[PDB]
């Protein structure tokens, strides 16, 4: 029983925590590509300036 | 006679101001293509990271 139990919770945390990882690490990614929005702004704006 | 003086030189004179106006035109793809390429550089980011 402990040996399933700990090989159970085990995956668990492993799982979660990839998901964990690649949830927290990738969020920078709104932050990062907020250019894409911030400057095509201006590259519009220049048209008609 | 006197008259074809002012004829001739008139529309080389307004030409001139066509020019002038012209060359304060094509700043915009200066500007534009300077953001585009710099814009662009920066998209690389989401890549390589």
């Amino acid at each position: 029983q402990f040996g399933s139990t700990l090989l159970s919770l085990l995956e668990r945390k492993d799982s979660l925590s990839f998901d964990a990882y690649q949830m927290i690490q990738s969020g920078d990614l709104y932050r990062f590509s907020i250019d894409l929005q911030q400057q095509d702004i201006d590259i519009n704006k220049a048209s008609l300036e | 006679v006197s008259e074809s003086y002012r004829r001739r030189r008139q529309e080389w004179e307004l030409q001139y101001k066509q020019a002038e106006w012209e060359v304060n035109s094509v700043e915009q793809q200066i500007n534009l293509q300077n953001m585009q390429i710099k814009a662009a550089n920066k998209r690389l980011e989401q890549v390589e990271a």
